[PDB]
């Protein structure tokens, strides 16, 4: 989580490079500090049951 | 109506649960004694006393797409007070319907597609490489037992 | 060779279980898993290297035994549950993962793990984790065990805190990520040594080695410690196996007739925070059942007999163990109960008629009420017993009870009989704690000179270890008379426990002799780690264990002796006229009942009341003296001195009993003493009997009478003028007179601008060898206010028989009028520093310099001080402990007469 | 800005006396703080323009202000790892024997640092330590010897814990009474408890040179059955690996003897009570219960 | 019972295990044995070491072990191989035969996209309950996605309108007090007199407050928080609560218990030793349902000179209330067959969920040391509806059409509320 | 406050408090205000604000110095004996003999009792009028109170 929140206080730095995107695979736990989650945009996946 | 679907059928009170129907059992009667107080209805045993039907549609294995007509008011012509009406009786009788019964709600509010895209799986090819600014990471959460690289 | 003993007949009972149940049924193949899943051995005496010759299989898991000497350490009953504990944690072990067992504590998952670990024979280390955990030593201790191959473990690895958890988790999983790579298909053979980062180098790991933890875990660890769920432990096999080895016969209807009755013990009684039924005081119950049972064996055998009532031998086990800890009300319960699950069985006890007569006669010499059943002091009389009994197994037992119970004296009576009966000297240390700084308790280093000074706790123990004077030839009782909390008992565990030593920051071991007791005298119990309270036995004291008559009895014998030859005829003659009224029924204690059920600010207690009452009794004893010392001719007369004490003992009653509520409350005592008394009473329509004096010759002067009306001169009207006289300042005059002559603390409880300060004041005129000292308490305020003041006012500190504090003054008592005395906060654990020190020099009569650690004794000091309601905001409750020895005063707003009137 | 000077020719250093007849400084929060605040003081009375009445009054001092922060910041790490040193140097009488070049190394910074003591005790003042020629670079020096020493000790504790890998889970101060009181056995039975499981003594021999045997905290014992010699083995850490070998290797023989007899016991349908009673007073117990 | 954790972790373990003890017992490279497997060794390695590690209490552990009984048998190298015995009754599921993974995994492909829970054992109607306690969910939601003063001081009248007024606190005997129910019975009053007190006047002052005629504590403010929150405070809780429940549903319970009790102690002052045995109690309005189990015991062995752990319990659920009350027997009402019905004491499975049992009738006879016959299932008694503390375990005789582990599997328990 | 002090002459005295003030600034700036009252023999009318307070230390300072005056403990060893030079020094500035430190000390108290004026500026009554009587009673005793609304 301090990582995570050192990336994100980076990330706020403007990256000029139109193409890069940056992928960050993640698990759902509220340990993760809510400064990036409200900063990027969140995709949530889930097993299909059956 | 949505201050009792909310919590308007959480309220309590005396007695009135006397079960008449042998296919409506006492949950269900308590309920409509709760939803009797709302006069959108006014009257809910003398309905389900007549329309021995009703009780067959007690049964069904899906007794939210067609549902009598047991409030007893002006005609709502319009599709959206009868989705509600419908959805309230729904939270009344088999309210494991419900959710099922909720869908209807909200596609006769929004068109038969508002929910549908969800159904289909997303392909993020589109949504990276236009709806994504390059300063925005893109999180992917995963339920634990899962991995979605 | 006992030892030894129990150990095979535990191994042989799991065996021959296996072996009948596991194995008999239809079972003829070797390589069966009915055999194949249990513990097997397999030695080959011809195998050079010392760890290839036995090797132990669970499954399919082979471990060469590391000939370690574990010396003899006890082994654990083979429950099931302990088999399936064995099986996974072997399996673990083999996919080179580690054991995760958890569950609630006490089944027993750090002794399974421990036992696992020494049946391999691997040196484990468990970590307690908790508040005693070493953060600093991880480093090296994980380093120890890769490269040694020791076994390692955890215990209540979520108690840890999680900064310090994180950075565990993180060592952990980078030593078992090291690990797991013994077991790589392509990396079979280890050409190159495993090594992992730990200290930013290459540490080579054994393959040897494990990690356990046991939880009551971090995502980090999920995908590599095997969970195991021990939630239950099957306590009826082990306390079966446990009466066996003790050579109890038919163990198992013992087992199953005690198991629900500690299933019971914690449902039925009331809870208690010292209140342990837990399998570690099963085991300890059993063991010490089979010391009874062999005791029982050799006073038989000295007039193989195994014919003994062993249900009995079992609850007088659990009886000796259980009893000194019940609250006095839970004793017919924990009787019903044994009753219920052992029918027809009673519980017989030892007499020691030794002690007895020991105690007698020490009782006899103190003023003290001893009685042998169920007549007076009975229970008081068992309590110390009780107390002997504790004495002789533990170091570390302490004492409990509310305050008035009558415990410091049941240890002193105790230390007094046991000198006179074991004929050696005994010394009893009062160390109150929380009256000083925890540094000044145990010693502190200064950084830039690495000089260690002892605190009073290691100064006292450190003389005692040195045989300056005796070491062995007296019985040293360091006792800790003050309630305890975790921030200087933290200190004290190494002490309590089986290690019986003390640790010092600048790197030094105290061990003390096996002549030395660590006491606690507390109330309360309820600020304490359940370690302190675990390390050591206890007695439990009750407010009902000390009646009133007792009380009583005490102040009449303390009476007729001690004089306060003349004086004491007088006193006795006196004492003769009050018998009739501490007859345990009649006036006093009727009225010490009814005055419970009435407001009174400062909730009362017992030993207030009537310390007030004695009080005031002995002030009646040496006026009605000072008047026979007026007139030499013609002496006081014993007849009208018969109806001189009749009224006084009202009066006195009526101004201890209900001298700390409104005008209400006295009224409604006065008229249930009207009611219930016999003495005559004065004659009044509806005047309360408040409202008069008993005076010399033996009548009911009205107060009144002693109001004169003056004229205040012109010019001072102002608060420096002395008080316009009026019936509650008149009132409170006598009074505060009475408890002053005495030299008694003084406590003035009311609203503020009712006129305590001015009240106490006035009469301190009417004393002319009083001076006074003002101090303002308030929010943090500690004891070493006192201290400076001492230092301003007290400046003798000479040494002819000890040191002694004297003001400067000569034959003059200093007042420290401690204005707003209950004001001082009151930290986190319930207590107030300034309270204890000055209840503690009230009582003992002195206290410790922190300077040369030396028992300093009061001269000529007294204290008053002033309070408002403990209701009003701002304001706390005063202890027992202390307000036992102050009688408080309600001085509430003057009337609308008595206003008219100033 | 006058009572900083009259103040400062006030303040001494403060000295207390020591075990080994030195002296040394404890006033720091006043040769800190008080210092701190006079410079900050200072800074913001000359950075004020109007200086009409100090034009050059501040510029004098505020030099002698950040001599004295950097001599004390320095001095004070100095007293700290000297006080540390001498007491490691000075306690068993084997460390003179143990990197002899350390301890004439540090004998030498001692004797400097004790003549810098002298020098100051004789005129204590707070600008009488400013005099001293050289004494800002002597400090330093001071100060890097020192730290070259303690990490050398560092660096050899580490390397002894590397062998006899079990000195790990002692402290420093254990395993520096460990390595040095070594010449005679008495105080290195207290730390046994913490490097084997039950291992609380060790049987030496009359004129404690040969190690016979292992004592438990109980009071079991095991015999070694070709004992460890010390007087043949010095390096302390070499001959308890040896202990510890001939630890396993005896309760291997033992075992063995001690399961060679017990096949007695498992195939006979009697058994002698006497018999069974003195074997298991023979060997110890974990052999006897592992035996069964 | 519990949300367990069965990731992958535990998936590869077991496939572990099945290489290593597959290879140990087939040496041969080729086809070994149909009954050669150790199919022992799997089915307790997977029932004790890896899958039954995080398994706390005793019932999970039996279906655990009746699913891998059933399953982990030389049956399933059969052609014919139930792997689901019943779906629709009628509807079967076969064990697909091969003996190559190709062709498991296209009958895995062509499984039909119909799933019920009847495939998983469990009754087919698990879904409807699942959808209604998904539907209250998504309420609760939208209710928490939704001055205050006379809002809360309506519904805090209500509230202590509701409730009933203070309970007698005067259970005081001489020689009552060797009969343990009237311990326990006055303990209970004595708890309930007491939150029932402190309950009453944190209301009063929560009515008073929001009328604005006192100034609010912190107390009392996050009481008032809680309250208006919806919010169950945590200062009342002091007995076993269902994980989640709004103040109205608390406070309808409490209401029920203080009327019980206030039964009780009306029958206690009418006799005192002898209507406290004849009484009828449910077991879901006491803080402590067992240890009303535990006085039973007691009052039973006090009865007769019999130790207390030579008893056992038998369960009779006698139908209506026949008021026999034997010696020993005692009547608790108010318990809830899940998933079964009893005729007169034989169990059958059903399709209607929370069937009602009638005056459950506990008898605590001499237990004569025998084993039970092999046509009995132990139920457990839990305390909510969340079967999340175990109060006992009951006896129950079966119909012999069906067999104890479709019971096991099934799910059937008793609920006492 | 600072107008009437002026118009009745007394030197208005101030705390400018920053947020690295400890108790022991404090204590000097009461050492400050006490010469300046007792010595010298200068009324001084000591105004603060609750702004002005930040530890309690604050308000007992306040307690022990409304009531009886003198602060005890405030002066050490080294200002007992500065302070005992200066009162000496007024004493004889006034014309009183120096007789003993007792006397000396007695008259430095009756003169900051005669020439000295604590006022406190506070909002209006919270929860925050409460703890301040709590920890220092004195200014609900010493201190009279008067509203400013
Ligand atoms: N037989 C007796 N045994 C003990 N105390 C007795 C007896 N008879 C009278 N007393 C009185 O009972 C009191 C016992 O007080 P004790 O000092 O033992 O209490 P404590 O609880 O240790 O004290 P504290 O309340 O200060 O903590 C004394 O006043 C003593 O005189
Ligand atoms: N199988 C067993 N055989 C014998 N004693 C046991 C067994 N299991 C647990 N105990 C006893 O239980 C006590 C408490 O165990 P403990 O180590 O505290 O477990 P935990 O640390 O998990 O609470 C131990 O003193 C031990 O003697
Ligand atoms: N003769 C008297 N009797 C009773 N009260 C008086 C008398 N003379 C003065 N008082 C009042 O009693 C008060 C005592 O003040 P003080 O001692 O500070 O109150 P307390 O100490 O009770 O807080 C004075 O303010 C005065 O108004």
């Amino acid at each position: 989580p301090g990582w995570l929140m050192q990336l994100e206080k980076k990330l706020h730095s403007l990256q000029p490079h139109a193409c890069f995107r940056l992928f960050l695979t993640m698990e759902i736990n509220p340990k993760v500090p809510v400064n990036l989650l409200r900063a990027g945009r969140i995709f949530v996946f889930e097993p299909p049951p059956g | 109506e949505f201050q009792h679907f909310l919590r308007g059928n959480e309220i309590v009170l005396s007695a009135g649960s006397t079960p008449r129907i042998q296919g409506l059992t006492v949950e269900q009667a308590e309920a409509v004694v709760r939803l009797s107080c709302l006069p959108a209805f006014k009257d809910l045993i003398a309905k389900v006393q007549a329309d021995e039907q009703f009780g067959i549609w007690l049964d069904s294995s899906s007794p939210e797409q067609t549902v009598p007509y047991l409030w007893s008011e002006e005609t709502p012509a319009t599709p959206i007070g009868q989705a509600i009406h419908r959805l309230l009786l729904i939270q009344a009788f088999r309210p494991d319907r419900l959710l099922a019964m909720a869908h209807m709600f909200v596609s006769t509010n929004l068109g038969e597609s508002f929910m549908s895209i969800m159904e289909q799986p997303l392909d993020l090819t589109h949504i990276v490489g236009t709806e994504v600014k390059p300063n925005t990471p893109v999180l992917m959460c995963s339920v634990p037992g899962y991995d979605a690289s | 060779r006992r030892r030894k003993l129990e150990h095979l007949i535990t191994e042989l009972v799991h065996q021959r279980d296996v072996t009948r149940s596991l194995i008999k049924s239809k079972i003829d193949n070797a390589k069966s898993f009915e055999w194949l899943s249990q513990m097997r051995f397999y030695f080959d005496p011809k195998q050079t290297d010392v760890l290839q010759q036995l090797s132990i299989q669970m499954a399919n898991a082979k471990f060469n035994y590391g000939f370690e000497y574990l010396g003899v350490q006890d082994k654990l009953v083979q429950t099931p549950l302990t088999d399936r504990c064995y099986l996974t944690m072997t399996q673990a072990l083999e996919a080179r993962l580690g054991g995760s067992p958890f569950g609630p504590a006490g089944t027993g998952k750090t002794e399974s793990v421990k036992a696992l670990g020494h049946q391999l024979g691997r040196f484990v280390l468990v970590f307690n984790c908790d508040e005693t955990f070493d953060f600093q030593a991880m480093g090296r201790i994980f380093v120890g065990l890769c490269q040694v191959g020791a076994w390692g473990c955890f215990d209540e690895f979520n108690r840890l805190e999680e900064r310090m958890l994180s950075a565990v988790s993180q060592q952990v999983q980078c030593i078992q990520e090291a690990l797991r790579e013994h077991s790589n298909p392509n990396y079979d053979k280890t050409s190159a040594p495993i090594t992992c980062e730990l200290l930013n180098k290459q540490v080579k790991v054994s393959p040897d080695m494990a990690i356990f933890i046991t939880m009551n875990l971090p995502d980090n660890l999920k995908k590599l410690f095997r969970s195991l769920a021990m939630t239950k432990p099957d306590r009826q096999l082990i306390a079966q196996v446990m009466l066996y080895s003790q050579g109890f016969r038919t163990a198992e209807v013992l087992a199953n007739k005690i198991v629900p009755f500690f299933k019971l013990c914690d449902e039925q009684l009331s809870s208690q925070s010292h209140y342990d039924f837990g399998l570690r005081a099963l085991k300890s119950v059993l063991v010490s059942a089979g010391n009874v049972k062999r005791e029982r064996i050799q006073k038989i055998k000295r007039e193989i007999a195994e014919n003994l009532p062993e249900q009995e031998i079992l609850i007088q086990s659990v009886c000796e163990t259980m009893v000194p800890k019940l609250v006095a009300e839970d004793i017919p319960l924990l009787f019903s109960l044994l009753s219920d699950v052992f029918p027809g069985v009673q519980y017989h006890r030892g007499e020691m008629t030794a002690l007895r007569e020991e105690l007698k006669k020490v009782c006899q010499e103190m003023y003290l009420t001893y009685g042998d059943g169920e007549e007076v002091g009975g229970m008081w009389v068992e309590k110390v017993l009780q107390l002997y009994q504790i004495t002789q197994i533990n170091h570390g037992l302490m004492m409990v009870g509310p305050s008035g119970s009558g415990k410091s004296m049941a240890w002193r009576v105790l230390l007094k009989a046991l000198e006179r009966l074991e004929g050696v000297e005994g010394v009893a240390h009062i160390i109150d704690p929380k009256a000083i700084s925890k540094d000044h308790l145990y010693g502190t280093l200064d950084p830039n000179t690495r000089e260690w000074t002892d605190g009073l706790f290691t100064h006292v123990l450190r003389k005692i270890i040195d045989s300056v004077r005796g070491e062995l030839q007296k019985r040293q009782w360091i006792v800790f008379d003050g309630d305890v909390d975790p921030e200087w008992v933290e200190n004290l565990n190494s002490v309590l426990d089986d290690n019986k030593l003390l640790t010092l920051p600048n790197g030094e071991r105290l061990s003390l002799p096996p002549n030395v007791r660590i006491m606690f005298e507390v109330q309360d119990l309820k600020y304490a780690t359940l370690a302190t309270v675990s390390r050591c036995g206890m007695v439990w004291f009750s407010e009902d264990v000390l009646s009133t008559d007792m009380i009583f009895n005490n102040f009449l014998a303390r009476l007729r002796s001690i004089p306060l030859s003349p004086m004491l005829q007088i006193q006795r003659d006196a004492a003769t006229i009050m018998q009739p009224y501490f007859t345990s029924n009649g006036l006093v204690t009727k009225a010490l009942e009814h005055a419970f059920q009435l407001e009174h600010i400062m909730d009362l207690t017992r030993l207030r009341c009537l310390g007030s009452l004695f009080s005031m009794l002995h002030q009646a004893c040496r006026n009605v003296a000072q008047y026979n010392a007026n007139h030499p001719d013609f002496p006081m007369q014993i007849e009208q001195l018969e109806r001189y004490i009749q009224r006084y003992l009202v009066y006195a009653i009526l101004w201890s009993l209900s001298g700390d509520s409104r005008l209400k409350m006295r009224a409604e005592l006065g008229e249930y003493i009207r009611r219930i008394t016999t003495v005559p009473l004065p004659t009044a329509p509806n005047i309360p009997i408040i409202d008069y004096e008993v005076s010399i010759s033996g009548e009911w002067s009205p107060w009144q009478a002693k109001v004169p009306q003056i004229e205040v001169e012109t010019h001072k009207v102002a608060a420096p003028d002395v008080v316009v006289p009026t019936l509650d300042t008149v009132r409170h005059e006598a009074l505060l007179y009475t408890w002053l002559a005495e030299h008694k603390p003084l406590v003035l409880c009311g609203p503020p601008g009712s006129g305590k300060t001015m009240t106490l004041f006035s009469a301190l005129r009417a004393l002319p060898d009083m001076e006074v000292v003002g101090l303002n308490f308030s929010s943090a305020t500690t004891p070493e206010l006192l201290l400076k003041t001492f230092d301003h006012y007290c400046e003798y500190r000479r040494t002819p028989n000890g040191v002694v504090l004297a003001p400067v003054q000569l034959g003059k008592w200093l007042v420290l009028f401690c204005d707003e005395i209950n004001l001082p906060d009151m930290d986190k654990y319930g207590t107030q520093r300034v309270i204890s020190f000055i209840r503690q020099m009230v009582e003992h009569g002195g206290f410790y310099r922190t300077s040369d650690q030396t028992w300093v004794k009061l001269e000529r000091i007294q204290f008053v001080g002033a309070c408002n309601p403990p209701t009003d905001p701002g304001r706390k409750p005063l202890s027992h402990r202390f307000l036992r020895h102050v009688p408080v005063v309600y001085v509430d707003y003057p009337g609308p007469a008595s206003l008219t009137q100033i | 800005l006058k009572q900083i000077r009259e103040v400062w020719n006030t303040y001494e250093l403060d000295l207390v006396n020591y075990q080994n007849k030195c002296r040394l400084i404890r006033g720091w929060d006043d040769l800190f703080n008080k210092v701190k605040e006079h410079i900050n003081s200072v800074s913001a009375m000359k950075l004020s323009p109007y200086y009409k009445v100090f034009e050059e009054d501040a510029l004098s001092w505020e030099d002698k202000l950040n001599r004295i922060m950097a001599l004390f910041d320095v001095w004070i790490d100095v007293q700290r790892r000297w006080v540390y040193l001498e007491g490691i140097f000075t306690g068993s009488a084997d460390i003179k024997h143990l990197l002899p070049v350390e301890t004439q190394r540090f004998q030498s910074i001692s004797t400097e640092f004790l003549a810098l003591m002298k020098k100051v005790s004789k005129s204590p003042l707070v600008m009488d330590v400013l005099n001293i020629q050289g004494v800002q670079r002597s400090l330093e020096r001071l100060a890097d010897l020192l730290g070259k020493i303690q990490k050398a000790l560092g660096e050899y504790l580490e390397r002894e814990r590397s062998s006899f890998p079990r000195f790990y889970f002692v402290g420093d101060e254990d395993l520096l009474e460990i390595i040095g009181n070594s010449k005679n056995v008495a105080k290195l039975q207290k730390h046994f408890k913490k490097m084997f499981a039950g291992v609380s003594s060790i049987i030496l021999n009359e004129d404690n040179s040969v190690v016979l045997g292992i004592s438990s905290r109980e009071g079991e014992e095991v015999m070694f059955k070709t004992p460890v010699s010390i007087t043949e083995h010095p390096k302390i850490n070499e001959w308890l690996t040896l202990v510890e070998k001939e630890m396993r290797v005896t309760l291997a023989k033992l075992l063995a003897e001690s399961v060679t007899e017990v096949e007695i016991f498992g195939k006979a349908t009697s058994i002698d009570p006497n018999t069974y009673i003195t074997w298991i007073d023979k060997y110890q117990a974990q052999l006897v219960v592992l035996s069964a | 019972s519990k949300k367990y954790e069965f990731g992958e972790s535990d998936l590869r373990s077991a496939c572990d295990t099945v290489d290593t003890w597959l290879d140990d017992t087939a040496k041969g490279r080729q086809n070994i044995s149909p009954d050669k497997i150790p199919w022992s060794a799997l089915k307790t390695l997977m029932a004790q070491s890896i899958y039954g590690g995080r398994v706390d209490n005793e019932f999970d552990q039996r279906l655990l072990n009746t699913f891998l009984e059933r399953l982990f048998t030389t049956r399933s190298f059969d052609s014919e191989f139930k792997l689901a015995c019943k779906v629709d009754g009628h509807k079967d599921i076969q064990m697909p035969d091969g003996i190559r993974r190709e062709e498991f995994v296209q009958w895995v492909e062509l499984l039909p996209d119909t799933q019920t829970p009847s495939w998983l054992g469990l009754p087919n109607n698990a879904e409807r309950v699942l959808l209604t306690t998904q539907g209250v969910d998504m309420i609760s939601k939208m209710l928490k996605m939704q001055a205050w003063m006379r809002t809360l001081h309506t519904t805090a009248s209500n509230w202590l309108h509701l409730i009933p007024q203070t309970l007698s606190h005067l259970k005081r005997t001489v020689e009552n007090i060797k009969d343990p129910l009237f311990r326990f019975f006055e303990r209970e009053v004595k708890m309930g007199a007491k939150l029932l007190q402190d309950v009453r006047q944190d209301l009063a002052d929560v009515v008073q407050v929001c009328e604005g005629k006192k100034k609010q504590t912190n107390y009392l403010r996050t009481l008032i928080n809680e309250l208006v929150k919806g919010i169950l405070p945590r200062s009342w809780s002091h007995y076993t609560v269902p994980a989640g429940m709004t103040v109205i549903q608390w406070v309808s319970d409490f209401s029920e218990r203080i009327k019980q009790l206030q039964n009780i102690s009306l029958a206690a002052a009418s006799g005192g030793a002898k209507e406290l045995k004849n009484i009828h109690v449910c077991l879901g309005g006491l803080f402590v349902p067992e240890a009303y189990i535990t006085a039973t015991r007691q009052y039973v062995a006090q009865a007769n000179s019999w130790s207390l752990e030579e008893l056992c319990l038998e369960v009779n659920v006698t139908t209506s209330q026949g008021a026999t009350l034997d010696a020993c027997s005692f009547g608790v009402t108010g318990l809830k067959l899940q998933g079964a019905t009893c005729n007169n004491n034989k169990l059958s499975l059903s399709n209607a969920i929370s069937t009602a049992l009638p005056l459950t009738q506990l008898r605590w006879v001499k237990q004569t040391n025998t084993e039970k016959k092999a046509s009995v299932v132990t139920l457990p008694v839990y305390l909510n509806f969340t079967r999340a503390d175990l109060i006992f375990t009951v006896d129950f005789e079966i119909a012999t059409k069906e067999d104890p582990r479709s019971f096991y599997e099934r799910g059937v328990a008793v609920l006492c509320t | 406050s600072r107008f009437v002090a002026w118009m009745n002459g007394l030197s208005v005295y101030q705390i400018k408090v920053h947020r690295k003030y400890t108790g022991e600034d404090f204590d000097e700036d009461l050492r400050t205000v006490l010469r300046r009252s007792g010595c010298k023999n200068e009324k001084i009318a000591f105004i603060m604000d609750e702004s002005n307070v930040l530890d309690s230390g604050f308000l007992e300072r306040m307690n022990t110095l409304l009531a009886n005056g003198e602060v005890p403990g405030l002066f050490e060893g080294d200002e007992y004996a500065t302070l005992m030079t200066q009162c000496k020094e007024g004493a004889q500035k006034e014309g009183l003999m120096l007789d003993s430190h007792e006397e000396l000390y007695k008259w430095f108290t009756s003169q900051v009792i005669r020439n000295l004026h604590v006022v406190f500026t506070m909002n209006p009554s919270s929860e925050g009028l409460k703890d301040r009587a709590a920890t220092s009673p004195a200014l609900f005793n010493r201190c009279v109170l008067n509203w400013f609304g």
